[PDB]
């Protein structure tokens, strides 16, 4: 169990760093894949792809040992590295959301008004964002808590335990994680919208000679939005409740689950390709890599 | 299976008018473009004219006071009405569609294309 | 195939014994530990050569008990080479009990 549970690890970080290289290579490599969108999915690949790199592979480590082998220092990094890396990717996946959005239900509009320099400022603001959320507060030690009990593993460099003040945890979640969250289901409830609103314009054209039934492309439109918003909902959700259901009642939830919790997050981060990167150019230049 | 099917085009004389019409007959996503593109002899293919599901359109400076798209609101049929036509739109026009079904990226469909001639 | 322990053969039984022993914390009195009796037995054949399932009467025994800190009963203390690997106090179903020895005996 515990056997498997080291196994199912190594396959996490296999698949994250393949995944998310091959992402990168295909994009970097093929003029025809250098398009706006696909420099946001460039930034969440990034993310991941540290994610893939350091995060998982020293949380692994974590996980077997039951210790932090690196002390202090390198314990507050890995801790700013993780919160970045998540922060970036989660609110990367809402601006593909916004993204996505416009450029389906406003084409024109959009042409004119997302320009590459503008992208560009967007992807700087989510790291800025990121960055700001998770190395100013973990190395400034504003996340610290003031109880006894946590500051004894502030003071054990073999304790990496996460463990934050009230204000921290909340703030960080909302910005990592619900804000984002929030975003993406008010922006692909409003191509639901449109989408069921242009059919209903379809059907008033007809003068009652036909009504719209979902056809194969709105059928799997919805599995589409259903495979975004399940899997990363699926994925983050547990993590970042259970996260604000700490710093109230302390008790109430295990820290085996927590951490449990933690690593089905990661476990986006491999997911993400397979979502965001299955264009017929995609799959193009994926036989291309790989000979 | 989608398929688009032009027609219209032909000989004209210059000062005169054609009505281009293409009717997609497949599953497309409420949610598309449609459009003409052409290609000039010895030229790259440029967009003519564009018309989003929802009624915004967009248009080459070329042809703009000119050109008209629209779409039939019932069918997948998009319509170019060309006027004051000059032997400079002589070219190979195509009718395109981009389907907006997968969310995250495009599918194109494209005409076999029709031939317009223009003479002065 | 279920050793039934004593306060005196607890040491040579479990703490010494080789392999992995699942240790039983019953009582006459509790119909909780009743409840556990019949698929023990079951997992004794069930899970034989994998572990050694042994019991012991609290009320006949009541030396051995304080001496881990058993607050309720019945106790499943899975025992490996004199140290307590895992603990479940409470009453299971048999799909329960073999999730529990099936994850602890894979390591
Ligand atoms: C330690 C991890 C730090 C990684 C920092 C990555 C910065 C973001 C890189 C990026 O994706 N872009 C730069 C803007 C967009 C362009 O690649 C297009
Ligand atoms: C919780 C994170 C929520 C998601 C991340 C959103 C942050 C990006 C906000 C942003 O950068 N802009 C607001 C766009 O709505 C772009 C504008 O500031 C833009 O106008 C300027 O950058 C220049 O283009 C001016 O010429
Ligand atoms: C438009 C975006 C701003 C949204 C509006 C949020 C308003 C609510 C502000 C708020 O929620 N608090 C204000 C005061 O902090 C937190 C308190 O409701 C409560 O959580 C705290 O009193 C305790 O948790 C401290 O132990
Ligand atoms: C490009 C636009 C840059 C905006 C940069 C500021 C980001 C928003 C402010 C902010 O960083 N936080 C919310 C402010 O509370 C998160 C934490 O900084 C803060 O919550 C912690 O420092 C406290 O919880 C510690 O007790
Ligand atoms: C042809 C059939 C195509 C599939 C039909 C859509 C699948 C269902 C989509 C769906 O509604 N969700 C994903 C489940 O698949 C749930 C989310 O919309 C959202 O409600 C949750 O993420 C909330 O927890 C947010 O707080
Ligand atoms: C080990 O060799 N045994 C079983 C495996 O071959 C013998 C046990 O069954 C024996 O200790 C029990 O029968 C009694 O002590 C019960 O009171
Ligand atoms: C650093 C910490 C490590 C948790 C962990 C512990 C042990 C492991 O084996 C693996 C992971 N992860 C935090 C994830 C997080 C990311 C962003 C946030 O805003 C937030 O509050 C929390
Ligand atoms: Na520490």
């Amino acid at each position: 169990a515990a056997k498997v549970m080291s196994l199912l690890m190594a396959l996490v970080v296999l698949l994250i760093v393949a995944g998310n290289v091959l992402v990168i290579a295909a994009i970097g490599s093929t003029q025809r894949l250098q398009t706006l969108t696909n420099l946001f999915i460039t930034s969440l690949a990034c993310a991941d792809l540290v994610v893939g790199l350091l995060v998982v592979p020293f949380g692994a480590t974590l996980v077997v040992r039951g210790t932090w082998l690196w002390g202090s220092f390198l314990c507050e990094l890995w801790t700013s590295l993780d919160v970045l890396c998540v922060t970036a990717s989660i609110e990367t996946l809402c601006v593909i959301a916004i993204d996505r959005y416009l450029a389906i239900t406003s084409p024109f509009r959009y042409q004119s008004l997302m320009t590459r320099a503008r992208a560009k400022v967007i992807i700087c603001t989510v790291w800025a964002i990121s960055a700001l959320v998770s190395f100013l507060p973990i190395m400034m030690h504003w996340w610290r808590d003031e109880d006894p009990q946590a500051l004894k593993c502030y003071q054990d460099p073999g304790c990496c335990d996460f463990v934050t003040n009230r204000a921290y945890a909340i703030a960080s979640s909302i910005i990592s994680f619900y804000i984002p969250l929030l975003i993406m289901i008010f922006v692909y409830l409003r191509v639901y919208r449109e989408a069921k609103e242009q059919i209903r314009k379809i059907d008033r054209a007809s003068k009652r000679k036909t009504s719209r039934v979902m056809a194969m492309k709105e059928h799997k439109a919805l599995k589409t939005l259903g495979i975004i918003m399940g899997v990363f909902t699926l994925c983050w959700l547990p993590f970042f409740l259970v996260n604000i259901v700490n710093v109230f009642n302390r008790d109430l939830v295990p820290d085996w689950l927590f951490v449990a919790f933690n690593w089905l997050g990661y476990a986006n981060s491999a997911m993400n390709p397979i979502i965001y990167c299955r264009s017929p150019d995609f799959r193009k230049a994926f036989k291309r890599l790989l000979a | 299976q989608v398929q688009l099917q032009e027609s219209g085009g032909g000989l004209v004389q210059a000062g005169g008018s054609l009505r281009l019409s293409c009717a997609a007959s497949g599953s497309i996503f409420a949610l598309n473009i449609m459009g003409w593109y052409r290609q000039a002899p010895g030229k790259q293919r440029e967009l003519v004219a564009a018309i989003h599901s929802g009624g915004t359109t967009n248009y080459a400076n070329s042809v703009k006071g000119r050109f008209t798209i629209s779409r039939d609101n019932a069918a997948n049929t998009v319509y170019l009405q060309m006027n004051s036509l000059k032997p400079e739109d002589t070219a190979v026009y195509y009718c395109n569609v981009k389907d907006f079904g997968a969310i995250i990226y495009d599918y194109d469909y494209w005409g076999q294309g029709t031939q317009v001639t223009v003479s002065s | 195939k279920i050793i039934h322990l004593t306060d005196d053969s607890f040491d040579t039984d479990v703490l010494k014994a080789d392999g992995a022993i699942l240790v039983d914390f019953w009582a006459e009195w509790s119909g909780p530990s009743k409840m556990i009796a019949p698929i023990l037995d079951e997992i004794a054949d069930e899970y034989q050569g994998k572990l050694t399932v042994a019991k012991l009467n609290i009320d006949q025994n009541p030396g051995t008990a304080p001496k881990y800190g058993i607050r309720g009963i019945p106790t499943l203390l899975l025992f490996k080479n004199g140290e307590v690997a895992a603990t479940k106090v409470g009453a299971l179903s048999k799909g329960q009990l073999k999730e529990f020895l099936d994850a602890n005996l894979a390591e």
